[PDB]
């Protein structure tokens, strides 16, 4: 169904805002919402939502709280101040994936056949992006396993509006950026790149760790994935692959080469002017 | 565990609390003892201003806390 | 006595609302209500806005339903949200920032049923990504200072930063009101989202471009040098020929091969440097 | 005043840290400062505190807390980044 | 003397030093 | 009677009323108390709006009722 | 081997870690002494701010060094 979902600042600006509020009426760590959207061509576009009362007794699974006819009011209420939008899911601001949430989902599901969930955790403790999205979905096995009823995945971005980025850059007088052309080419891309790439070879090895007794082997499944990404992963850069890499690498820097020559060349030029222009000027002004 | 609140008059109100409590709960407690309705109350603790719907063990006030009471005034 | 030092503290979300509902009604005066708090005589903050039913007729607007409002806002605070109206907004496309006529009437019956009432206008089609167009304003006494007194009590340079434009003084805003200086004081949590606002995904970083395509812009560009060079020549050739000025005077026309030629570099660098710095890297991080 | 004290320190920082009125913090961006006086390195540390805060009038009051630390002593380490601020 | 001479010139040297990486500092700063 | 009438802004007012009173006459001992135009003001009471052509028993307002105040929002 | 690290009022406290050390270990640590949360926290030397990930090696740290330690002093 979905191929891609785009989310506008004021989402996330709201998102914020509610975690804020709650204090004052409870303690619970997490809040949910709606969130109202429009698509086309497959691709889902996110722009305004509100947030409804929800509440869940942390010591189990199975004991939870989910207002509707707060929902359906509201959304009547909306509705009748833009005709564009209509529900499309839901969000919660919790940093992992909870028991019951496909519970929540075959819920709220009944307001609109295709829902889908993004988590927007608050608080980053890396770099890295501030939303995720799922779908759900129906799984076979070849374990002859029941039938089981799970997420998948979906990819997500941020996107803009002209009268919303004036706003956002009006308010980003923060820190530094623009560290222009080549400056910002190989933090932006090398070493904010293999951090992430660091991060993710970390969590693998954490993971096998459990398997020795902490856990159940999950699947067969995990493994033949992994047998795969050991065995794709580039070959031995030893054969005449070495010759085809100079060739280019030759290629590369002579245009190099070149430009560095023009570059110089018309310092000298600048430099003759000043020279000139200097000498006689004082010479005629003495 | 006994909390010692100081009002702008300065008369100072002793509870008997349990660090599980809540503001409600205290803000309730003084409107008993002294009269004041609930709402008009808020509650000041150094900088902090604290918020209805939390409880005490998560500001961590420790016994013989002392403890201020502001009163928003309203336009007429 | 009001004192000159007193701000208005709008809270960065506010502030998007405004204008992604400014800039819909592009040629009409759209409205709306605004929640918030008074800290203190020196202050006064708002947290929250949102918009109304309402219709118009380009010359003016005015909302259509009484009972929405009170429902809207005694159903907000079901969750967090206990705070009241302390002013309104309405947007000026184009014309400039004041308050006039009928304004001002709708205006002074909020300072009957509350004092310390602010009135904000917004110009969403001036702005641009540099800076927006906000103004506030609260209305001068009604008059009886024939004796001369001062609307307002100073004790600080604080108020006296800015100019005021021409336009408001067309308009006379010293003369039946008075400007109030806006301030923003973000929190750590939304600072800390804005700047993730537009990190993009490490998948990306690693990625080599095509090495074909990238030949063909590298030959592209070297051919292109060609004529530029040509025509460096006769224009090292020909300057001091005449007066100074008359150089560039007679160059607005034709293109001054000196920049072109320059700013052809800064592409095959960059390029070719980054391209070979990211394959050298990866050839290693991969086996 | 010139007296370094451990405490009062603190219970003066933390309430600045967390309240909301304004006029309190241009007050105190200027009492912090008088808790050092010429104690030359002593009081760095409080000075890569208060130059690293979010909070715009902190961050002013480290200034005037490396003025008030080392009058008169013309060393250039505060001025390498004393001036660096301004630019 | 020639002493306070030679010590003169020494502090002249490192207040030049500082002058020159904050003009710098500032020559980055003003493109942006 | 006794009658309670607050505001979007949070301030309340008490009127005194008999129920043969006409809502004109209610905006009219409005604008007296607090000098806003009768033209200006809407009233509401159990999320209906009230109206002029009818006395305050017609609505069936009971003694110690509370009506709600909103401002006629125009610009231009 | 001894480390020394400096809160802003004056309190110095000596600590003993290993070369191979984390600076996750040292958080971990310095909770057990003193009870700070191990989020609330930042470490200072030569004037850079430390990265979690990286060893005290990584960065040249040497015997008897003192860091400063950055606190969000009452976390909220």
């Amino acid at each position: 169904a979905v191929q891609k979902v785009v989310v506008h600042p004021l989402v996330l600006l709201s998102v914020v805002d509610h975690f804020n509020r709650i204090g004052k009426v409870g303690n619970q760590k997490r809040v949910v919402g709606v969130l109202l959207g429009s698509w086309q061509k497959k691709v889902l576009d996110v722009s305004n939502s509100f947030a409804v009362p929800f509440d869940e007794d942390d010591k189990d699974d199975s004991v939870w709280f989910l207002d509707h006819d707060y929902l359906e009011n509201m959304y009547g209420m909306f509705k009748k101040v833009n005709a564009r939008e209509r529900i499309v899911g839901w969000y919660h601001t919790g940093p992992k994936l909870h028991k019951n949430d496909i519970a929540i989902n075959e819920l709220m599901k009944r307001y609109c056949p295709n829902s889908v969930l993004v988590i927007i955790d608050v608080k980053p403790k890396d770099l890295g992006l501030p939303t995720e999205a799922y779908i759900s979905v129906e799984e076979v096995h070849d374990d002859g396993t029941p039938t089981s009823k799970t997420f998948e995945h979906v990819t997500s971005e941020i996107g803009a509006e002209e009268a919303e980025e004036v706003g956002v850059e009006h308010l980003l007088r923060d820190i530094k950026d623009t560290t222009v052309g080549t400056l910002s080419q190989r933090i932006t891309n090398q070493v904010h790149g293999l951090k992430g790439l660091n991060s993710k070879l970390l969590d693998i090895r954490s993971y096998l760790e459990k398997v020795a007794t902490g856990k159940l082997p999950i699947n067969h499944q995990i493994i033949y994935q992994l047998q795969d990404v050991f065995n794709l992963l580039p070959d031995v850069s030893l054969q005449e692959f070495v010759k085809a890499f100079y060739l280019k690498t030759n290629d590369q820097m002579v245009v190099v080469y070149l430009a560095s020559l023009i570059r110089s060349v018309v310092a000298l030029h600048n430099l003759i002017n000043n020279k000139i222009a200097n000498r006689d000027a004082e010479k005629k002004e003495g | 565990m006994q909390i010692f609140v100081k009002t702008l008059t300065g008369k100072t109100i002793t509870l008997e609390v349990e660090p599980s409590d809540t503001i409600e709960n205290v803000k309730a407690k003084i409107q008993d003892k002294e009269g004041i309705p609930p709402d008009q109350q808020r509650l000041i603790f150094a900088g902090k201003q604290l918020e209805d719907g939390r409880t005490l063990s998560d500001y961590n006030i420790q016994r013989e806390s002392t403890l201020h009471l502001v009163l928003r005034l309203r336009g007429g | 006595a009001v004192d000159t030092a007193e701000q208005v503290y709008i809270s960065s979300l506010a502030l998007l609302k405004m204008l992604k509902h400014g800039r819909a009604g592009v040629p009409m005066e759209v409205m709306g209500l605004m929640l918030g708090e008074f800290v203190d005589d020196y202050t006064v903050r708002v947290i929250d806005v949102f918009a109304m039913p309402q219709s118009g007729t380009g010359v003016s607007v005015e909302a259509v339903d009484p009972v929405f409002q009170a429902k809207m806002l005694d159903m907000l605070k079901q969750t967090g949200r206990p705070e009241m109206v302390v002013g309104w907004y309405h947007s000026h496309p184009g014309f400039g920032c004041w308050l006039s006529g009928v304004d001002i009437n709708t205006q002074q019956s909020f300072e009957a049923l509350s004092e310390r009432a602010v009135a904000v206008v917004v110009d969403p089609i001036q702005s641009v990504k540099g800076k927006v167009v906000i103004d506030a304003f609260r209305l001068i006494n009604a008059n009886m200072m024939v004796l001369g007194h001062e609307p307002r009590q100073t004790t600080s340079n604080l108020g006296h930063l800015n100019k005021p434009s021409i336009q408001a003084l067309i308009h006379g805003l010293n003369r039946h009101y008075y400007s109030i200086t806006i301030n923003y004081r973000k929190n750590e949590l939304e600072q800390k989202m804005l700047l993730n606002l537009h990190k993009k995904s490490w998948m990306e970083g690693l990625t080599l471009q095509d090495y074909s395509e990238h030949c063909k812009h590298n030959e592209s560009v070297v051919k292109e040098m060609l004529e530029l060079a040509k025509n460096y020549n006769k224009a090292v050739e020909e300057e001091d020929k005449m007066t100074p000025e008359q150089l560039a005077i007679k160059n607005v026309g034709k293109q001054d091969p000196k920049r072109h030629l320059e700013e052809h570099v800064d592409v095959l660098m960059t390029s070719n440097i980054v391209q070979c710095l990211a394959a050298m890297l990866d050839t290693v991080v991969f086996k | 005043l010139g007296s370094k004290n451990a405490q009062a320190i603190e219970d003066m920082v933390g309430y600045a840290q967390e309240t909301q009125h304004e006029k309190i913090l241009r007050g105190l961006a200027v009492g912090i400062a008088l808790v050092m006086y010429g104690r030359m390195e002593e009081a760095d540390a409080l000075i890569e505190s208060l130059c690293r805060d979010k909070d715009p009038i902190l961050r002013r009051s480290g200034m005037y807390t490396v003025a008030m630390a080392y009058c008169g002593s013309g060393n250039n380490k505060a001025i390498r980044r004393l001036l660096h601020v301004a630019v | 003397d020639l002493y306070s001479r030679y010590k003169k010139l020494q502090q002249e040297l490192e207040f030049l030093e500082v002058q020159e990486e904050y003009i710098k500092d500032e020559q980055k700063n003003l493109k942006k």
